[PDB]
DNA sequence: TTTTTTTTTTTTTT
């Protein structure tokens, strides 16, 4: 140990003695951190294995036994640092990434155990906050000795020795010192490597200033240490322990949020206001893709803001941002389009179903097989909160929380009073209906309502709904059928987006950024001659589809059906970063759910 | 443990100075013995943390910090003072309050630090782990050589500081080796509960789910309250149990389990009327158009349905109660239901009734296992006795259960909610358990028309969507139509759009007072009208429409009796019946 | 004055009732409000309405902000406590109030209340997380000439 | 209801220092509010038209009432008010100008405050006619010294004394003024503090 | 108008301040120049000590005609008797040349050939002790009250980098607690 | 030194 003690001065070296031409950045980092109550420190291995080999030739052998000790160290480093003596000062956590390699999860077996892996996958569902000891003591039962043990990381049952025995020791609650561990579940990544099977999770635990930092459902980068134990031959359970965790890009986020700030964003942020093509800038920034469709192509963008959500007293609140239907004939591209829509979201959920992929779409609570007792599983929908809603196959929607999404869409929550939990959770997903029309182009020559199932309730349930029509016809498609071969090989289409990259366009994992900015900030409004102007625009909305059904036609329109177009304002209005909305600005929102009139019309 | 007395001596100052507690302990020890001259009172006092800044700070920040070395010795200090009062002719508790804090957090997150220390916290009542009461002292007579002897057993979760295992046997003839009999009606047993608490829902960050945890009820804790309810909990946040390291098993990262013991245990959202209040409830009790104001002030944002919206006050008066003698009751509370086309703000409108009620419950279609039924938590949970927990109309027991979709529910649902309206109770048979628990409720819901648009156009049978029984138990039936009025669209855009740009509060305050007092009774004036009016109705409505049932007179009673609690008049008078009969005519026109 | 935020200061209503009848309301169709009627006001015309009347026009019942219930709360952990959801405007106001109606022991609290506050936000020096969300604005510039006066003196420390 | 309409305009005015204050710092001010202090103004003109009504009213039949003594003392404080309001935003919107003049002109041979700050047309006429006749005076400052000062310029500190700027996209060469250095697209040099920090406020320099 | 800083120096300036503070240099040169606050110097004899202003002896070093002499107080067993002085008092911020970290940049950036172990030393040395004299400072930062600062012993880098902060928030105090009355 | 457990939710199916 006292050559462990060596290795402890070390790297007291290492922090003291290391520089990037000036400071040494983990020391200014330190106290830096002692003031965030931090206590911890992201350490580059690189500068690790620039400043010795040695050290990490031994540490990469068996980590285990020395990571700990790197942090006895550093902990005492922070008693050379934080202040002078002659409290209490915290067990230091200590948290090490790496450019490193990467490696593949369906490969990892044996070999490569206990030691470091980089690697990806992505979570699925967060274990609750388990808190374990950091500090007990004990008095014996019977010789009343008072023992110390002190529980470092990374079982190992109470020491025995002052009957006395076998073991007479029980803990002293009242003065011990803990921290918390995550339990992490989290699978491989969609892509790789699943060959023909299913995608595998393996478990991991976070602790400390680690917990908490990844939300369910987001890609992530873990590097930590593959390890194994029992966990009621010799078969015991593999996991890998966490050091330290990284998010994939971001994902930052969560929560309230970040920017940080990064000053040149909230400038090319109010230049892009300054653009008057930001709005359709940002239309071509949906569909590297699809050229064309360029109606629905504007109506992706206004949900992703979100839109006007107000909350005034008593406890009324009116959602957003609405909903929008992309129901057409098969070449609509409209599965392309979501599978756009999806990865444009900072944080969502896709679903074909049914619901996905093996998604109850509403949360369906279910026992614990295990210590009985029901507990809420997690939903598509509720996962997706605060985020996009994405459905496939909403002809073959379940149908008992059909009206769960009849419903969610609208109060924005999901009331569960099934078993023991009254619990009303909260979707504030904001929905996108691409489900394909009955029989295609057959239910134009007849009544286009009642396409969705038995009533045409759901589409005052939804908001921006839009009938795509594509005729076989001329020209139209010569220009994206030319469009096409450039599309595939070689990228012919998708290299004269690069161009545009530099001219005009996007990056659009920046669209993220942007959408994920201009959400957090405050809720944009109109002034109120724009909605006066809703009120004769729709005032002859209604008294012309009263007169159109002047025919005794069967149909729609609603109060909702007004109020929707709102929202669209106050969206397209959150793409200026304004907090009011000009005349024509709210306009162009007319005219764009003014062919959902006219969907209405046909 | 000198420093134990220290921590005593130094609270003792705190005695009598200031004295301003002492009044209540006093008053403790006189109503206790005023019980005492009958032909009750718990032992515990609340103390504002607020004072003890002003004698100790060094003592005040440890009282949440390090309770187990600080409280139980001012533990010992309140007893000791007591003890110090008269008169001759038990371990008492504490509570206190926050003013807070650290330590103000709510449920969503707690550790490392935030445990082993004196914490407010509050929320969501669930699932309720029933009682059982829990063995603290053990007492014995010997015999021929008499005296009294004795045992103190301690559990884990009794007090705070960390003791060698009591548990568990009875001393059972300590030497010289006579008999021991139990002293029953003797040893102390505290009752012990543990009530987890699930943060609110809607206050939650993200898709994460609500996360609950377990909180220690002793002594007077339990039977306090009942799942479901917002509730502070304050206590001490116990470590508990061994590591996994007690034992070889088990070899894992898992372990310590943990829950908060004491304290307090506050409902949130009654209430407190003074003088001053009341004074304005009952000077505008004088108006005679106050009804109508009242139904206003429901709906801030939505146009008129004044009818309905009267309905809703009619509904959240209660409409008394009578209970016969030695025979079944007459329901008095009121159960309608919604019905039109999409966006009538139907489901919006429940959620008024969310707020301002005080309960009950609501809930879109689904719903079940049979809702308010029990659905026989199994098995066990826990020591092998097979348990029940609170459904959802059981938790609405006496308040407003409110169903988006009730159109949508299962047809299998139904029945039992048959067993919800007449019945007006819950019978239970499944494994089991066959107790008939009241289920006596105010229920409201919505329903769509079933096909379309048509609601307005289809006769009303067919646009029932929940045949038939389901009908009668109905007090009404509200038709709203979605029909088009571009001189009323004007008025349903303006202030629809100064909406995202006569009290309510005071409303649930009025409200509440008009239940307890007082019930209006009966007067035969409106008697001599609504009767008229009936038998007008069967010769009358059945050449419009349909149903009529004596049921739907016996709502003319209910009707009234509502109008009549807002009149808050000592008896029922013939003006509130004229307003029952206002209301059933646009019930069916 | 010619700070934003001493115009902004006055744009908080305080809880007065009237000492007289007011003939001419100031708001709509009184035309005068019976006296002790309770109404709240801006600082800025109410400053002076205890200042004439000797009765003044004004009663001046103490603000929800100055409560015991707060004035404790803070007492409690200074640091936790977010000042933002408060006003925002306190040290900006409290200062007015505490000047207004003159009061003594309130002050010796609230200094030490800016105090800590400052033990903490000199913390911040070094190159957030929560804590940046609940500050004072007069609280959130301090972070700014303090903060920048570092965020140069590093990057001058190097190259 | 009252003196609350100005409140709008300095929450606005908060903002806007904002828009300065870190800030990154490109100026250009929004715009001044024509409409709505106009609103203001027609309710400041209608409380001294109220005021002056009541100063005949007072006259008649309120016979000196002791509440007809408020409203002077009570409608006059709104007036200062929304002089607050209207002062201090402007005096915000004048100093951030001010600071707009002295950082540059800008600096050799201004020579022109023409096309420099960019919000020309929407910077109100009454405070362009205004900040241009303020550089006017801010010349005689270059007219009172001799120095020379290049108060304009040289606001940081030398060192030393050489550096290398390089040219983007910049042409040039308008050095006729001490010799000629030839500026090119891509053109980088080595060079004394002095001749630098015209042409790198003028934008053409750049690295140090 | 200024705008920034504007009542605080910019450490960009006071480097300028300190730059005009006399220094040792041993000279490679054996007109006049004139200057104004110069007098010195006739020709100037080579290897040499000899005392000049230091920004003249940054430029000429970095013609290399000259050295600068390190200057006695910075060496390693020197910072070691301050720094020590520094643990055993607590309270009180020991002796400095005051300009000093300042001087540490602008030597280390050019004159660091002059020196002996320098590198890998002292700038930890400093580090440090700039550290426990940070964290002296910082801990000194609670006695904070209206009106009266010593600050003692404390360097013009150190103090102008952390002035607006201690000022600033002074007057938010002196200001309300003398208003009380 | 070991103790002891069938409903409720959902599902795929004639
Ligand atoms: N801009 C485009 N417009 C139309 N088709 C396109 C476009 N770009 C690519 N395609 C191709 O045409 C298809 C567009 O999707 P589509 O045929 O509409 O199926 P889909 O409707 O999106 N899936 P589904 O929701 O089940 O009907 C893709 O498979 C592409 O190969
Ligand atoms: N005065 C009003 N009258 C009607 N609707 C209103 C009014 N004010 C707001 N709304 C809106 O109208 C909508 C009412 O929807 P609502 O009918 O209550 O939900 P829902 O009935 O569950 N949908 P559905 O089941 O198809 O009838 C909401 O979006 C409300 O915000």
């Amino acid at each position: 140990d006292d050559d462990n003690t060596e290795i402890i001065k070390s790297f007291k070296n290492f922090i003291l003695e290391f520089r990037l031409d000036s400071q040494f950045i983990y020391r200014d980092q330190l106290r830096n951190n002692i003031l965030v109550k931090n206590y911890s420190l992201t350490v580059n291995m690189e500068h690790l294995i620039g400043y010795n080999e040695d050290i990490y030739k031994k540490l990469s052998d068996e980590p285990s036994d020395i990571i700990p000790l790197f942090e006895t160290a550093i902990t005492q480093v922070a008693k050379r640092i934080s202040i002078l003596s002659r409290n209490s000062l915290p067990t230091f956590q200590l948290i090490l990434n790496s450019n490193a390699n990467q490696i593949p999860l369906r490969d990892l077996d044996s070999e490569h155990v206990s030691k470091i892996v980089r690697l990806s996958g992505i979570i699925i569902s967060t274990s609750v906050l388990s808190s374990r000891a950091t500090y007990l003591s004990i008095m014996c039962r019977n010789c009343r000795h008072t023992t110390s043990i002190t529980i470092n990381n990374f079982t190992v049952s109470l020491p025995r020795s002052c009957n006395c025995g076998p073991d007479p020791y029980i803990i002293i609650h009242e003065s011990s010192k803990f921290i918390d561990q995550q339990f992490l579940k989290l699978q491989e990544i969609p892509e790789l490597v699943p060959v023909g099977e299913m995608p595998r999770n393996l478990t991991m635990t976070c602790d400390r200033y680690l917990t908490n930092k990844v939300i369910p459902g987001t890609r992530v980068t873990i590097v930590g240490i593959y390890s194994i134990y029992n966990s009621k031959v010799a078969i015991r359970t593999p996991y890998i322990k966490i050091l330290g965790i990284q998010s994939d890009v971001e994902t930052s986020s969560i929560w309230n949020s970040v920017t940080m700030f990064t000053e040149e964003e909230e400038e090319e942020f109010l230049q892009l206001s300054r653009n008057p093509k930001l709005y359709e800038i940002l239309t071509n920034s949906i569909a590297p893709s699809i050229f064309g469709n360029e109606d629905i192509k504007k109506a992706i963008v206004c949900l992703l803001m979100g839109g006007s959500k107000k909350i005034l007293p008593d406890g009324m609140r009116l959602r957003g941002d609405i909903n929008v239907l992309l129901l057409g004939d098969p070449g609509t591209a409209k599965s392309q389009l979501l599978k756009f829509v999806e990865k444009v979201s900072p944080i969502a959920v896709y679903t074909s179903g049914k619901g996905s992929s093996a998604a109850g779409l509403t949360a369906s609570v279910q026992r614990d097989p295990m210590t009985r007792e029901f507990y809420l599983e997690g939903g598509a929908m509720v996962l997706a909160d605060g985020g996009v809603v994405c459905i496939d196959e909403f002809d073959k929607m379940r149908d008992e929380d059909r009206v769960a999404i009849h419903e969610a869409m609208e109060q924005q929550t999901i009331s569960i009073a099934k078993a023991g939990i009254t619990t009303v959770l909260n979707s504030r997903t904001s929905v996108l209906a691409a489900a394909n029309p009955i029989y295609g182009r057959y239910d134009d020559l007849k009544s286009p309502g009642d396409n969705i199932d038995f009533q045409t309730t759901i589409l005052s349930r939804f908001d921006m709904i839009f009938i795509v029509k594509d005729d076989h016809n001329e020209e139209r498609d010569i220009s994206i059928a030319n469009h096409v071969i450039n599309i595939h090989t070689g990228n012919a289409n998708a290299m004269q987006n690069q161009q545009e990259e530099n001219g005009s366009e996007i990056s659009i994992e920046k669209m993220k950024r942007y959408i994920t900015y201009c959400r957090l900030k405050c809720a944009p409004r109109l002034s109120p001659q724009a909605a006066e102007k809703l009120s004769s625009n729709f005032v002859t909305i209604r008294k012309q589809l009263l007169i159109n059904e002047l025919e005794s036609t069967e149909r729609p329109i609603t109060i909702r059906q007004l109020e929707a177009i709102i929202r669209i304002t106050e969206s397209l209005a959150k793409l200026e970063l304004s907090p009011i909305a000009q005349e024509r600005h709210v306009d162009e929102a007319i005219r764009l759910f003014q062919a959902s009139t006219m969907d209405a019309a046909s | 443990d000198a420093v134990f007395g220290d921590r005593v001596r130094r609270f003792q100052e705190f005695l009598d100075t200031f004295t301003s507690y002492r009044d209540s302990v006093r008053s403790i020890q006189v109503y206790n013995s005023n019980n005492a001259a009958n032909y009750i009172l718990p032992h515990r006092i609340i103390i504002s943390l607020d004072d003890l800044r002003e004698f100790d700070r060094s003592f005040w920040s440890g009282i949440l910090v390090e309770p187990a070395y600080f409280i139980p010795p001012a533990e010992k200090a309140l007893t000791d003072l007591a003890d110090s009062m008269d008169d001759v002719p038990h371990p008492w508790k504490l509570s206190f309050k926050g003013s807070f804090g650290a330590h103000a957090l709510s449920p969503r997150t707690l550790t490392a630090q935030h445990l082993n220390k004196l914490v407010s916290v509050e929320g969501i009542v669930t699932k309720t782990s029933l009682v059982r009461p829990k063995l603290i002292r053990s007492v014995h007579y010997a015999a021929k050589t008499g005296r009294f002897h004795y045992r103190d057993y301690t559990d884990a979760t009794t007090t705070l500081t960390t003791r060698i295992p009591t548990p568990a046997i009875y001393p059972t003839e300590d030497t010289e080796g006579n008999k021991l009999t139990t002293e029953y009606g003797y040893s102390t047993f505290i009752d012990h509960q543990r009530i987890t608490v699930q943060e609110m829902p809607e206050m939650a960050p993200a898709g994460q789910l609500p996360r609950s945890i377990d909180v220690i009820l002793d002594d007077d804790l339990v039977d306090k309250t009942k799942p479901g309810d917002r509730v502070n909990v304050v206590g001490v946040f116990k470590s508990l149990g061994a590591g996994g390291m007690n034992q070889s098993n088990s070899n894992t990262l898992i372990g310590f389990k943990t829950l908060i013991l004491g304290n307090t245990v506050y409902p949130l959202h009654r209430q407190m009327l003074t003088d001053f209040d009341i004074r304005n409830i009952n000077k505008l009790s004088k108006k005679k158009d106050i009804f109508d104001i009242l139904s206003q002030s429901l709906a801030p944002s939505i146009y008129g349905h004044d009818h309905i919206k009267k309905a809703i006050l009619l509904m959240l008066m209660g409409g008394v109660e009578k209970n016969l003698e030695n025979g079944s009751h007459l329901r008095g509370d009121i159960n309608i239901l919604m019905v039109g086309d999409p966006s009538t703000a139907k489901s919006q409108l429940l959620r008024f009734v969310l707020n301002t009620a005080s309960l009950a419950i609501a809930t879109t279609g689904r719903g079940s296992s049979g809702v308010g039924l029990t659905a026989a938590v199994t098995t066990d949970r826990e020591t092998g006795e097979r348990r029940l927990e609170a459904g959802a109309m059981v938790l609405a027991d006496r308040g407003v259960v409110c169903i988006d979709e009730f159109d949508k529910m299962t047809d299998v649902d139904r029945v039992a909610i048959h067993e919800v309206m007449e019945q007006q109770t819950v019978t239970i048979a499944k494994a089991g358990i066959h107790t008939t628990l009241n289920a006596r409720c105010s229920v409201i819901a919505a329903a769509n028309p079933v096909f379309g648009q048509y609601d307005v156009n289809r006769d009303p049978h067919q646009n029932i969507a929940l045949p038939d029984s389901l009908l009668s138990r109905f007090d009404l039936l509200f038709v709203v139509t979605d029909d088009i009025n571009e001189i009323r669209d004007r008025s349903i855009s303006e202030h629809v759009l100064r909406t995202h740009r006569v009290t309510i509060p005071f409303l649930r305050k009025y409200v509440q007072y008009a239940k307890e007092r007082v019930i209006p009774q009966l007067t035969q004036e409106a008697i001599n009208v609504i009767v008229k009016n009936y038998t007008d109705l069967r010769n009358d409505d059945n050449t419009k429409k349909s149903p009529i049932t004596a049921r739907t007179l016996e709502t003319l009673i209910r009707l009234a009796t509502a109008h009549a609690k807002v009149r808050l008049s000592k008896t029922v008078n013939k003006v509130d019946a004229k307003v029952a009969a206002n209301l059933l005519r646009f019930a069916l026109l | 004055y010619y700070d934003i935020d001493d115009v902004l200061a006055d744009g908080t209503e305080f809880p007065c009732k009237f000492q007289y009848d007011i003939p001419g309301l100031g708001y709509n169709p009184g035309r005068p409000i019976t006296k002790n009627t309770k109404l709240s006001l801006p600082l800025w015309l109410a400053r002076i309405l205890a200042i004439v009347g000797p009765v003044p026009f004004v009663e001046l019942l103490p603000p929800d902000m100055f409560s015991t219930k707060v004035m404790n709360a803070i007492k409690t952990d200074p640091v936790a406590l977010d000042l933002h959801s408060i006003n925002s405007h306190f040290f900006s106001l409290a200062i007015k109030w505490i000047m207004l109606f003159s009061e003594k022991e309130l002050a010796n609290v609230v200094s030490e209340l800016l105090l800590q506050r400052a033990q903490e936000l000199n913390h911040h020096a070094s190159s957030t997380s929560t804590f940046l969300l609940k500050l004072e604005e007069m609280e959130k510039e301090i972070y700014k000439k303090s903060h920048e006066s570092y965020k140069d003196t590093k990057r001058w420390m190097f190259k | 209801m009252y003196g609350d309409l100005g409140n709008k305009l300095v929450l606005e005015a908060k903002r806007t220092k904002q828009l300065y204050a870190r800030s990154n710092q490109d100026v250009n001010l929004p715009m001044y509010h024509e409409d709505i202090i106009r609103n203001i103004l027609k309710e400041v003109s209608n409380l001294r038209k109220n005021t002056e009504y009541l100063k005949e009213q007072q006259q008649l039949g309120m016979l000196d009432d002791k509440v007809a003594k408020c409203q002077y003392f009570v409608t006059l404080l709104c007036m200062e008010r929304n002089k607050r309001c209207l002062l201090a935003y402007q005096r915000l919107r004048t100093d951030i100008l001010d600071s707009m003049a002295w950082n540059n002109n800008g600096l050799d041979l201004m020579s022109s405050i023409t096309f420099s700050q960019q919000d020309t047309n929407n910077l109100s006429h009454q405070e362009q006619e205004y900040l241009k006749e303020y550089c006017d005076l801010i010349t005689d400052l270059k007219s009172g010294d001799l120095v020379d000062i290049d108060l304009s310029g040289s606001l940081v500190p030398p060192s030393d004394v050489f550096i290398d700027v390089r040219v983007l996209k910049d042409a040039g060469e308008i050095q006729t003024e001490y010799g000629v250095f030839n500026l090119i697209k891509d053109s980088q040099f080595f060079v004394r503090q002095s001749d630098v920090e015209r042409l790198i406020q003028q934008g053409y320099l750049q690295k140090i | 108008l200024p705008a920034h800083l504007q009542q605080t120096f910019s450490p960009e300036e006071i480097q300028f301040i300190v730059e005009n503070e006399p220094i040792k240099i041993f000279p490679r040169i054996t007109w006049q120049l004139i200057t104004t606050d110069d007098k010195a110097l006739n020709n100037m004899v080579a290897m040499r000590s000899t005392e000049v202003v230091l920004w003249i002896a940054l430029l000429l070093k970095q013609q290399s005609k000259c050295s600068i002499v390190a200057p006695q107080w910075l060496t390693t067993k020197e910072l070691d008797r301050k720094i020590q002085y520094e643990k055993t008092h607590p309270d009180r911020f020991s002796e400095l040349p005051w300009n000093w970290l300042v001087l540490a940049r602008i030597l280390f950036n050019k004159a660091k050939d002059d020196f002996h172990d320098p590198i890998h030393e002292l700038r930890g040395k400093i580090q440090d002790l700039r550290e426990i004299r940070q964290i002296k400072v910082l801990k000194g930062l609670k006695y904070l009250n209206e009106s009266h600062l010593q600050l003692d012993n404390l360097s013009l880098l150190e103090i102008n980098e952390l002035r607006p902060f201690i000022t600033e928030i002074m007057d938010k105090l002196r200001e309300i607690h003398t208003a009380s009355l």
